[PDB]
């Protein structure tokens, strides 16, 4: 309301010389999926949502090839609004009930024919595989982000097992799924090892609901005699894991 | 024994709660009703002083991850714990002449 | 065994022991034993036995509730005789915690509305105020149960909140929002109407509500009260069981069928007998140049 | 008291002899098999036996399936 | 209640694991970076690019060291720009062999991997001389050594870790560390010897005949 | 016969027994709370004490609010930025009376926000009908284990509004109380010297 | 023992640190979350037709 | 109206004249400032606060740095720097130190001219071995590559 | 909102920080958030965490209208009303006990404070 | 001290806040 007070000198070296915030936001979408390999890239575009998209709003494949990435006609025509059931889906896990993990509140005014063609039915290999691995991280994840629990990671551990050994069955003549298979099983074992010392309950809900007892068991018996097997419990820093007033009486 | 043990400050609950069914009663004897008024007005000062060590340790039963009611209603219900006891006693002692018997024990 | 004695009254102090059973005969409870427990707490509408349920039998498993756990615990602890602010803070725990990891089905509103009815009939009405902004965040629409909810917290407040302009302000909830009044809501203004004040606002939304429950009972509709929510009694053999199967076999594994091979490290014997040299500090020459 | 499971870290200590082969005693069980004592609770063995161990010849021991 | 507990320096450094399924993966670029995400400016006092320690205590006892660093709570880690070198078995062993390699074809600055007994090394070796300076040394996981040139040639002639195949590592006794004083039948602080002490201090050869201690025996230079 | 006369003489010797850090078993949290309303009721003079909350009834606020514990608030392992001990309301200045903990990984995390402090004053507004204009509030960080004379001096000087020779007519033992810092703990004086020597923040 | 201290005393503020990092992580997500909804929508109106 | 005017567009308080004491004391520094050849701007006031410190005028000098960094002309490295000569003239190790912690603890990291009267403070009190020691520490920790008179 | 759901505009940071100013009672700004859901509009995320920030300061001044009304015919205030001093909301999506949960949504790194 | 104050039951209700009237209505 009041008028400015007069500017009596001024120099335009002054004029010469938000953006730190802008920087670390580039690195953090860099570190969070442009810095990694394809294969965990391929992980990341399997739990995170946008870690595709970046600021600028396109794509790799949409810069170099816009006719195919991008879309055809511009429709003027129910438009969705903001999201304000976005709460509930913070990871591509907590959606697999739809394809390309689509929410239920994202289909409302399209007719049964674009719901049925997103339904379960439609659902690819990997997409079922990951609704697989979704019901586990449902079920043993600590927060809603966390995908490295030792119960998570065990039961990821296992799906692979199962998938390659699904494969061995109808091919048994693929040679590198036999060493992708007995890498697996022995990372399997590490994960459900270290499962059984670091949290007992979840481990044994997990071998009593799948009906695998003997999934840890020791292979020879000329190495189980001299305590071996019992070894890896010291030298993987397992030894006094277990809490002793919650299960016996020390005294 | 409540009135031997009303320095013993260690009181069944039991006891209090039996007698003021015989309080509550006409047709029992009259005796025993001193010794019913005794116990009811030794469980009266205990829920007196126990109202006073309760506000008196305040600041240790607050949890600062609750917001400021529900820790204001844990409060409230553990100083009704203690008013709703001395608000039965008192309505049991008033359909009888054993009110006036202990202010005469008091005094 | 619990789905067993579900409509059965009495048995409370069974399903404690029972739940006790378990460690000497090498079980561990799982989510699907809980929700049963739970279940049959909220149809026996006890309230206590799910608090002794959950604070000497759920916390120490360190799981992940079911949004159909904390459902049957709400529905529990809110339809019990003579509830306690223990309950209202477990309850606060459980949904945090249920907030706090994911859900695959759309539970948040009967949650919410029984967590709502459990502030109502405690009282409390800064904590279910506090419970509105949870409702928006999850885009999730205001019902009048909700609302006559808040409003019998209204009316058991009169030592720990409530005011004569909280009752106006839940008035203007039903105003301008969307919200129809029900025949239920008559009853709780009416009790939010004592021991509080005249407020001559909502003396005419009485007026406003005692002139459209008299129009659609001109028009000869039933008097709608606040529907209850349902405790779901599906058998535990369709109870969204959290795994598929796994068809693994460790003989399979063990005697390495289907030709696993693992690839042996390279020269990584690291044996003494093989070993023919003397070990000095440095080697026996540390520094060779090449000319 | 028959408290020693297989996959106990245990504590022994010299003692007389007791048999032929004993001289020493669980003097404290520094770590105890939780997994193997559950096991033992569901009437199965402790630890599941190694289907490897030590062969009866240097021929080679063929399994026979035959009618 | 139960609580779970925390296994591996990875769990008790509280990573986030944000990559998906790997537990392996580097952290401290995404994590510095939310770091000065969560630093802010303050108006009615930033901070600045000297080094950091994460409590008053820490903060070294030279006044002239203590100006160049400064105290920042949680943003005192995650420090440095360089990462950690590959492409051997030891840290001393890539640390030597490093700085072989690249002494003879005459480079300035040597990336090597900062581990505790790796900097010390390179602090003995640029006490005596042997090494110019260096770059980013408050880095807890690589550290560039700026090579010292006099005349053409490499002042660093011979150095070579103490464990030759890389495995057997070796404890010397003070006795070891007075033969290495006088060695061949003169006086020897020419070739440098480099032990690491029961304190966890890196001493050189001289300073353990001195208060007459021993140690882990790491390199010799000279 | 000594320990008699003590007693009788030094009608607060248990203050001065927490104070000096004699007090292992509980700390001297409770002796400065009793400190605090033996010095409220000194200075407004007309007190009423029910439960953790000590209120002046002249229509200035005198107001000393016993908020929590903070050793047994603060959980190691949690993101929650601000716990305080004390809450005094003198006047328009607000004071926020903090214990520090023995843990120097939650002394940063003890201390409330500047948004916070705003907060609590902003309420302070709300509830007291204060106006915003002159309202000010200052954090106070109080030693661990002990309490000394320092803190006190501060503590008459910021919080009761008390300079030297009042405290000493009001506070007899004062003038010979001789505790000062220990000189190990230095990242505790370097956060009290940041917190102390700061200007009153107003809204 | 003073070493032993100091040393939990750091795990448990790695431990707070961490809480604080998966904070601003989630808030990350949430707008990549934003940038998926929008390409997503504007896929399926041309599913639509 | 001022205070939001030096906010919104950018402008420092003393370029800005809304008949005040600071702002008659802004244009007579100026008008001094102009008759011995310089500008009133960040690199004018480090000459000024220079000159001052070369012949002793400790206080004088930041006095004007103090007016100066209240008046929107922001306190950089240089300007410590001509706060620092004073005290590398004098030979006075404890202000040179006090004036580097000072530019730490206000948010500037300090360059390479600040070493620099830092070593030339070293100097002149005729401690020697702390040149090459500061020299030494600002390669490893400063991270900052020497320059010619740096080696001088 | 109808409309401007229908022609898909998005409403911008400084227009709803704008609109929920304006807002008096928390009733009021109810109103405002299931008008704007149920015509579909489109904003940014800043949008959405600025409308829900106001929607936390509007409850908060609402009880501390509640918490002076019973001050002024008491005389002094209780417990209750020491407590929310000092705690406040406690579900919140920007409470003030984690003074970090701005930073990487908005691009002033400041979570704006409005007055009256 | 206070041994001249009342210790009858009135002073304990009022403390509490109740009448007797209230206590004759209560169960």
């Amino acid at each position: 309301a009041m008028e400015h007070p007069a500017i009596w000198l001024w120099y335009p070296w002054r004029m010469n010389p938000h953006m730190p915030q802008r920087r670390a936001l580039k690195n953090v979408h860099g570190a969070v999926f442009n810095d990694l390999t394809p294969v965990q890239k391929k992980r990341q575009e399997q739990m995170l949502y946008g870690v595709n998209i970046p600021e600028t709003r396109q794509m790799k494949f949409e810069e170099q090839h816009p006719l195919l990435a991008g879309a055809l006609r511009k429709l003027e025509g129910q438009p969705k609004g903001f999201p304000f059931w976005y709460r509930k889906y913070p990871t591509r896990r907590h959606a697999y009930e739809y394809r390309f993990s689509i929410p239920v509140e994202m289909l409302d005014g399209y007719n049964d024919d674009v719901k049925k063609a997103l339904s379960k039915g439609m659902m690819s290999i990997q997409e079922k595989q990951f609704a697989q691995e979704a019901m586990y991280m449902e079920r043993y994840a600590e927060h809603d982000f966390d995908t490295t629990s030792p119960a998570v990671l065990a039961v990821k551990r296992a799906l692979k097992c199962r998938v390659l050994r699904n494969h061995l069955l109808t091919n048994p003549h693929n040679n590198i799924i036999k060493t992708v298979l007995a890498n697996t099983e022995r990372k399997l074992n590490h994960a459900l090892r270290r499962l059984r010392k670091v949290d007992f309950k979840k481990y044994w809900e997990i071998i009593r609901d799948h009906d695998v007892q003997d999934i840890l068991q020791p292979p020879n018996l000329v190495t189980y005699r001299q305590g071996s097997y019992w070894k890896y419990d010291w030298n993987a820093g397992l030894a006094i894991s277990t809490n002793l007033a919650d299960v016996m009486d020390p005294r | 024994n409540v009135s031997h043990t009303a320095p013993g400050v260690g009181i069944p609950d039991e006891l209090v709660t039996a007698a003021c069914c015989l309080v509550d009663m006409s047709s029992a004897s009259l005796e025993l009703r001193k010794a019913a008024a005794g116990v009811v007005g030794g469980a009266i000062v205990h829920a007196e002083e126990a109202l006073e060590t309760l506000r008196s340790g305040a600041p240790t039963q607050v949890r600062p991850g609750h917001s400021f009611d529900v820790a204001a209603l844990a409060s409230a219900e553990r100083e009704n714990v203690y008013k709703n006891s001395i608000l039965q006693y008192c309505a049991a002692l008033q359909r009888s002449g054993m009110s006036t018997h202990v202010e005469e024990l008091w005094s | 065994l619990v789905y067993a004695i579900r409509g059965v009254a009495g048995f409370g102090d069974y399903v404690m022991d029972v739940l006790s059973q378990l460690r000497p005969r090498g079980l561990t409870p799982d989510f699907v034993l809980f929700t049963l427990s739970f279940m049959y707490c909220a149809l026996q509408r006890d309230g206590e036995l799910a608090l002794a349920i959950f604070d000497q039998h759920f916390v120490h498993q360190n799981m992940n509730p079911t949004p159909e756990m904390v459902l049957l615990f709400i529905q529990a602890c809110s339809n019990c005789e003579e509830p306690t602010a223990v309950m209202l803070e477990r309850s606060e725990t459980l949904i945090k915690r249920l907030e706090a990891v994911g859900s695959s089905v759309d539970l948040i509103s009967p949650i919410y509305d029984q967590f709502l009815e459990l502030c109502a009939h405690l009282g409390a009405v800064a904590s279910g105020f506090s419970a509105l902004k949870r409702i928006v965040g999850f885009g999730k629409p205001l019902t009048t149960r909700m609302i006559n909810s808040l409003l019998l917290a209204n009316s058991n407040a009169i030592s720990s909140n409530g005011s004569l302009s909280m009752t106006e302000e839940l008035v203007g909830f039903f105003t301008l929002l969307k919200i129809r009044p029900n025949a239920d809501t008559e009853i709780c203004v009416n009790l939010c109407r004592d021991a509080f004040g005249e407020s001559p606002v909502v003396n005419d939304f009485i007026k406003v509500i005692g002139e459209s429950l008299q129009g659609d009972s001109e028009k000869g509709e039933a008097p709608q009260y606040d529907e209850d929510i349902p405790v779901i009694q599906v058998p535990p053999h369709e109870l969204r069981q959290l795994r598929t199967e796994w068809k693994l076999s460790p003989r399979d594994i063990v005697l390495r069928r289907f030709g696993q091979h693992t690839k042996p490290p390279g020269k990584a014997a690291l044996d003494v007998g093989s070993m023919r040299g003397s070990v000095i500090p440095f080697g026996r020459s540390p520094g060779e140049q090449l000319v | 008291d028959l408290a020693c499971v297989e996959g106990d870290l245990v504590h022994i200590k010299q003692c007389r002899k007791i048999s032929k082969y004993k001289h020493y005693y669980v003097f404290s069980i520094l770590e105890p098999n939780v997994e193997g004592r559950e096991r033992l609770k569901l009437g199965l063995k402790a630890v599941p036996p190694p289907l490897f161990g030590y062969p009866v010849s240097r021929r080679i021991v063929k399994l026979n399936l035959t009618s | 209640q139960g609580h779970r507990l925390l296994h591996g320096k990875r769990e008790r450094e509280g990573s986030l694991f944000a990559v998906a399924n790997d537990v392996k993966r580097d952290e401290r670029l995404l994590r510095q970076q939310l770091n000065a995400l969560l630093e802010e400016e303050r108006m009615p006092t930033p901070l600045v690019d000297l080094p950091g320690v994460e409590r008053r205590r820490d903060l070294p006892a030279d006044p002239i060291t203590r100006l160049f660093f400064q105290h920042k709570g949680d943003h005192a880690l995650y420090y440095g720009t360089y990462d950690k070198p590959s492409v051997l078995y030891t840290p001393i062993y890539d640390f030597c062999h490093r700085i072989r390699e690249a002494t003879e074809q005459r480079k300035r600055f040597v990336v090597v991997p900062s581990t505790i007994e790796t900097r010390g090394c390179a602090r003995v070796m640029h006490d005596h001389g042997l090494v110019a300076g260096f770059r980013d040394f408050h880095n807890d996981r690589a550290f560039a050594v700026e090579l010292k040139y006099f005349q053409g040639d490499s002042t660093i002639n011979v150095i070579e870790p103490c464990s030759y195949d890389g495995r057997t590592e070796f404890e010397w006794s003070p006795k070891m560390m007075r033969r290495l004083l006088n060695t061949h039948g003169i006086h020897n602080r020419l070739v440098v010897y480099i032990c690491r002490t029961a304190d966890n201090r890196i001493i050189d050869h001289i300073h353990a005949v001195k208060e007459n201690i021993g140690g882990r025996g790491l390199m010799m230079v000279h | 016969e000594l320990v008699a006369h003590i007693v009788r003489n030094y009608s607060q010797i248990d203050i001065i027994y927490d104070f000096l850090g004699f007090n292992y078993s509980e700390g001297y949290r409770s002796s400065l709370r009793r400190y605090m309303e033996y010095l409220q009721c000194k200075t407004a003079e007309n007190v009423r004490a029910s439960g953790r909350l000590v209120t002046g009834d002249k229509g200035e606020h005198n107001i000393l609010f016993d908020y929590c514990v903070s050793r047994e608030s603060l959980v190691s392992g949690d993101s929650c930025q601000g716990i305080i001990d004390f809450l005094y309301i003198n006047g328009n200045d607000v004071t926020l009376i903090i214990i520090a903990s023995d843990n120097p990984w939650l002394r940063n995390r003890q201390l409330p926000h500047r948004r916070q402090m705003e907060g609590i004053a902003r309420r302070v507004c709300f509830v007291l009908g204060i106006p915003p204009s002159e309202v000010r509030i200052r954090n106070l960080l109080l030693p661990p284990t002990y309490l000394d004379k320092g803190s006190i001096v501060r503590l008459n000087d910021i919080v009761f509004r008390l300079s030297n020779e009042q405290s000493n007519l009001l506070i007899p033992w004062l003038t010979n109380y001789n505790k000062e810092l220990d000189p190990k703990d230095v990242d505790y004086t370097a956060l009290a010297k940041t917190t102390n020597e700061e200007e009153w923040l107003t809204l | 023992e003073k070493k032993r201290i100091e040393a939990r005393q750091m795990m448990d503020g790695r431990q707070a640190l961490k809480k604080k990092h998966l904070d601003l992580l989630r808030e990350f997500h949430e707008r990549q979350f934003f940038f998926w909804y929008e390409r997503a929508s504007e896929r399926l109106q041309n599913m639509n037709l | 109206r001022a205070e939001e005017l030096s906010a919104k567009y950018n402008v420092p308080m003393a370029y800005i004249d809304d008949s005040s004491e600071a702002s008659n004391a802004s244009k007579s520094l100026a008008l001094v400032m102009e008759d011995v050849g310089l500008e009133f701007t960040e690199d004018g006031l480090t000459v000024v606060i220079s000159a001052l410190s070369r012949q002793g005028y400790g206080t004088i000098g930041r006095a004007i740095f103090d007016f100066a960094s209240a008046m929107g002309l922001g306190p950089s490295a240089e300007m410590y720097r001509a706060l620092m000569k004073y005290a590398s003239r004098r030979g006075d190790v404890n202000e040179s130190m006090a004036l580097i912690e000072e530019m730490k603890g206000n948010g500037i990291t300090p360059r390479i001219g600040n070493w620099h009267e830092l070593m030339y403070t070293f100097y002149k009190a005729k401690d020697y071995p702390a040149v090459s020691q500061i020299v030494d520490n600002m390669k490893m920790y400063a991270n900052i590559e020497p320059n010619e008179v740096t080696f001088v | 909102m109808h409309l401007a759901g229908r022609n898909g505009r998005e409403l911008s940071v400084r227009t709803i920080q704008h609109l929920f100013a304006r807002t008096d009672s928390f009733a009021e700004a109810l109103a405002v958030f299931y008008t704007m859901r149920r015509c579909h509009v489109a904003m940014n995320m800043e949008a959405y965490y600025s409308m829900l920030y106001s929607l936390q300061r509007l409850e908060e001044e609402g009880w501390g209208q509640h918490f002076r009304n019973e001050y002024e015919e008491n005389g002094a205030p209780s417990e209750q009303a020491m407590d929310f001093i000092v705690k406040g909301i406690s579900n919140a999506l920007l409470p003030e006990n984690k003074p970090w949960l701005g930073r990487v949504m908005f691009q002033d790194r400041n979570v704006p404070d409005r007055r009256y | 001290a206070k041994d001249t104050r009342r210790r009858t039951l009135e002073d304990v209700l009022k403390r509490l806040g109740k009448t007797t009237r209230d206590l004759g209505s209560i169960p």
